[PDB]
């Protein structure tokens, strides 16, 4: 829709987590 | 899509009202109006976005306020300076369009 | 500071081309969306197109749709709106406008800068 | 209304490659997660694969990865285990199982319903 | 992993209980254990989820309950149509997989 | 034991080009966004160019786009700007910086470590 | 387009201000500022970040406070190797451009 | 139940390539980030880098970025080091190290199951 | 990049404090810190995450406790079989890599 | 020495779904489209698809399009042909055939090695 | 799509011919046809390709030859080894599929 | 094109040539 | 019958982007390869660039290399040379010549039919 | 790159050549040579191509012929309806760009 | 000049991988598409894999294929063949070979400059 | 009129990165490609790589391989030669060649017009 | 799949000949048959490609030819040198695989 | 890889020849020899290509020739202006790399 906002927003972080958890969660809902 | 009156006037200090009536997926849908002041030639600027927020640059004399389907733009002073066209502007889910009122004139 | 400025008016004979352009300055431009806003003479505004800042999704009115391409060259600050087959409809004043950016819950998007205004005549 | 219907059991020389499947019916099927569970012959009950509703994640047991693949065939309502390198371990009943919606702080995946079982030999 | 009394048993009308101990990643990391009833054949259905809440069509003499790092199935009345193998079932975090236990037969 | 070091200036006749390096040690590159900050002499710093940790996302000064192109060599510790069509204008000290690391409610990008300072002059 | 003013100046042992007015997209839309320190030679290093937190290192003279649209960078005690630039710095959503302050010079 | 099994160290002269891989078992392998850890001998221990779980992302300390480059074969649980342009300062004891799942409010990766430590040797 | 005696001592019996110092980005900043443990040979084992959580299979004599920049390791007890090298570990936002100790060996 | 085995045959009751192997041996299989031909009991022989060496590019017959597909795992040489919505005309032997390698003017695809033929009885 | 004579018989030691005649698109577009042995059971095998080819294994007893838009595979001899179902092939750019033909049967 | 050639020739020279023409013909016939 | 127009002409200040146009009927456009020629006033005539009949390869002369572009819409029978910085020295009649269809053993691109030829001016 | 005289001269009713001298990567390259005749705006068109070949439309009096580096057009009649700018055109394979010559005026 | 040296042989349980390396030098190895070949102790030499130049396209023997992969690092003339399930059977010396440069009607590719070759044995 | 003019050259340590530049006038860059010849002080010529005119393929000679980076920006006349982890071994004058056009049954590439030569010194 | 005799020997002086026999999809299609020598050890070396092109550093002494669906390898002078391992190489089309000949030992 | 004398020489006025000896792959293949002239400092020029073609610039006196696997380059004449280095070049199918010869100085 048109409706989206269209602009970038340059001042979003910049960086990356090495410290993000790492690991995946086969225990999580799998239903929708 | 977007109704407004063909025009509105009043005596110089006095408080002027110009309304725009939109639809059920133009207002009623939740999406803000934004106000436009059109002077002869001078393409229009931005008056009033958000449903009242005031950018800054315009006067507090300008002012909005959303309620039901109907959404209006109120005006006080009414100087000679505010002669000029005010149009609405917003967005249409059925059309997945953008769209304008048709426009009033202030002519104090 | 911010500046919008417009070329490519003039008089089109019915069914011939024309490139309108807005060359801005004052800003970053390739972080914005950018409309296009035809004022018929004595009538009101009406939307024409809107681009994405990268310009990959082009969204456009009814009335143009597949005539009216709109498009951006990002890395020297202007703007496009390319009008094949102009119909004595399309006659009007054409603006360039930029979205602002704001937050808010029923975002609709509102076009603070205005470029100045260029005439397309399509007559004859 | 809901139901779970196997086929493709038998006996497998090993090194041999079988398929499972497990047809659905009187549920939407795209909607929900599914299980493989292994019961060999007099042994407890163990856990072989898992997929999404969607088939984007699919998680398989320690004793089976590199080998077993589970996959959906999301528009006929219907669900495959496909064994490759059949060991002479991997004898016993194949389960298909349906993850149950609940919402609970400590949630854990369970099976609410189940297939008919399937038996898998690997011999000589 | 998760350990089971090889077998239970009881006079019909009594009561019995199956415990299914933990460790602390099972059970002690607050993941519910779910219960299966396996008669001879007869794929298991599913019999108590999330520390004894009853999924429609289980018969009231059913009841789970969790305490520390292992839990309980609480079966009354104690009648013939029990006879089956009950397992456990719940999520070990340090192996990231689902963890059934070792069953067990309830004789009467 | 963060450090920044950089190369590449001196004096370029208008209409040249000139590339500008920032070699990093100490930290880990890859998951950091850096600026270019420009320094007329005599003058306050102004902002030249930005660049994402992976590198797939910047943003320039609208003085300076369309000529300048700031890129990074992720796998050696390297940050670049390439700069053409030097005008006169485009004389100064160039720091290269580094974003900090931080969190808030009005988050706006901070430059904690900063290079030397390296000298372009564009002369006769 | 964050404005300062050209310099401050104060007898050692004295307090200074140093101020930091900027439009309603720059601080009245809420993004924090910093401030950084300029010698001669020796490129800018951080001193203030986030309107007055202080990163390691920088002594406790320093201190910075938001008051509407504008900032504030209080320095106290004065000594003589606090004669240098001062910079604010951050980001204009209407620009979309981080703008730095012009730079004042604190004399002693 | 869980193992970290390694492999692949010995003797390397400057200049030259190896390989070292860690073979996993008794866990559902591709759902862990794992580390490389080395110990110069008589040192502490440091840090070489760290892969996601499907191995989209991969970070590594400084003083080996460029020249180690770390990836995971996920279908038959291994993890593996390549090791390029060895200098004689890459001399230790390289750990194969897992990422242990756990929830706080100041997140910081743990490594909880070990490998067994692999000596390599940069000499002569 | 984190601090560690050289080495500490006791008599077996009694109670021993290892400690870990760290900077405002490192504990400072909220980072937890774990602790190793490591034989000769016998490749490192976690001893206690998350500033002071035991993992299974740890005896209780070992907890862990937080202050300020700094944490530290209170072993009770102090039997023969705990002579080893202790490391910690965190993660330094400002390097944006993860940060070992320098070990203290506990000899009894 | 070049080989191809088939299994899957049997009875199917009309609108089941029936899955056909062709597991082949003694040759670079990756090398070679494949074809499937369908043997009515008692009429003549009729094509029914080809697959590319790759897998690409699929073509059928018009009389099974959209119910049947082609499909080649192709690192343990076993070629696919899943059949959907079995109706009463779809009973015959099913053949492997592989493309023959020779060049010529006028090429048109030779079938020089077949499969054993596999017999599919879509009945009751 | 191809046409086949449906059955053709012969003495042992003559020479018997089998013909297939094809459309435009099928043999008058320059396609080669291919010629297969079918016995019962016993899947078929190659026996011409390319108009004539013959394939290693295959005895010299068979030949063909094209000739307008009809091709004939002779053979001679014609044994009791060589009572089998005679197959044509080729491809239609019309249909964009491979059409095979009818078959003929060879009694002796 | 159901007729086309679905096999890969192992064989074909699996070799890179640098010794090619590393210019290109802007006087090549720019019509067809 | 056949017939090159031409449009866009005018005075550019320097630095300022034009686009000038070359609309072509009575011929298959798509099917030819097109040349801009540019004439100094009272110099001889020299090339600008050439575009195959699809647009893949263009080719542009030294003096015009990085400033000018040619492109063509194929769809409705145009030509295109988009012309940006520019300079003083870039001010002559340019012309639309159509690539001529003829076969020898030394060809070289002769331009046959040519366009109206229009004037872009470069001052102040 | 292509050289050829400034302008060239006859009474009306004779013949004049005009000549363009091209190096060995021009017209020595065995690249042929198109002549272009430019009257007074009237933009140019072709009028003989590949070393002397007419197009449609020229009158015979026009010619040409390529010797060594260098080719010629010869123009007989010389009537008043030839005063024009003629140019060359071939392609410089040295410098891989087409090439126009520098122009003759004929002024009969 | 050419030099083709190998590495990473030794004695492997069955059922465990191993990875044989081949490091260039003299050559352009990027334009050169290299071979495998084993040669079992006491036999006649076998094929094994080929891998082209860019290394887009690679074929395997029948014998190892599934279980075996063929790859090269381009950038420092490096290539491999990883060796999975290594049976008994893969007992041999493994030879690097590099395929010649020569034009003839009948091509068949020809190793002109091998290996020295390495054991591998596949025992207890 | 063809030109070659380089710059880029310098004293670099042993183990840092260095950048040469060709920048061309006078004929249609983008239509050539383009060599780079080093020549050791008081030695012969020797090639470093080669790069086709639309830079697809890239070809180094053995000992640059993997250190040297070859490229051109085609759309402003210039060509680049990366060099990463200089050794002493690689102090000469760096030449910058281009391919001549011509046509012979033994076709091998001649440079006909060369830069105008730039010294790298790696030393201290 | 290409078949070599076991063994070839002779009296050093004399000429000996290894024959290399392949099928219709070895030799009879056409594809060049390579020839490789095989010391105690050391890697097989390139003997003869294409069917006797001999490449540089071979002596003349070895040639080959090809005759129907055979080569052979010609060895002249065969010294003391000569012992060693011969092997053939070529494409079959049917099996789509490089196929390397039994190999046979020269013993002089 | 493509061998050169060290120096030739010759008094002013008479012929010298440099030669040029490369292998089967080099020059043997058929792969054109050029030729440069490298004077002090004066980055190299070309003189020679593809065997004895002259470019445009260089005077007769220097042609080339080839035979076998060797070329060679003719200079007669020898003036002082020909004092310089003269390397070959070539394509060496087995390295796949451009080689050059190793460089000879005439010294008149």
């Amino acid at each position: 829709n048109p409706n989206a906002n269209p602009n970038a927003n340059p001042n979003a972080n910049p960086n990356a987590n090495p410290n993000a958890n790492p690991n995946a969660n086969p225990n999580a809902n799998p239903n929708a | 899509v977007l109704t407004q009156p063909p025009s509105v006037s009043g005596a110089p200090g006095q408080r002027v009202t110009i309304s725009c009536t939109g639809s059920s997926s133009n207002i009623g849908a939740g999406y803000d109006v934004h106000w436009y002041q059109q002077l002869p030639g001078t393409a229009p600027k931005l008056l009033i976005y958000g449903n009242g927020n005031r950018p800054s640059g315009v006067p507090d004399r300008f002012s909005g306020s959303k309620s039901g389907t109907s959404v209006s733009l109120a005006i006080t002073g009414l100087q000679a300076e505010d002669e000029a066209d005010y149009y609405c502007q917003s967005y249409d889910s059925s059309l997945s369009a953008f769209v304008f009122g048709t426009g009033t004139k202030v002519t104090v | 500071q911010v500046q919008l400025v417009q070329s490519g008016g003039g008089v089109v004979q019915p069914g011939r081309s024309l490139r309108l352009s807005c060359v801005t300055s004052g800003f970053t431009f390739p972080a914005f969306g950018m409309h296009w806003v035809r004022q018929a003479p004595g009538k009101g505004l009406e939307w024409v197109a809107v681009i994405w800042y990268d310009g990959s999704k082009k969204y456009y009115a009814d009335s143009v749709r597949g005539r009216f391409t709109i498009s951006r060259d990002n890395s020297r600050n202007t703007l496009y709106l390319q009008m094949h087959s102009l119909r004595a409809e399309d006659t009007a004043v054409y603006y360039c406008a930029r979205v602002k950016n704001y937050e808010s819950s029923g975002y609709s998007q509102c076009l603070d800068y205005w470029g100045q205004g260029v005439l397309v005549t399509v007559a004859s």
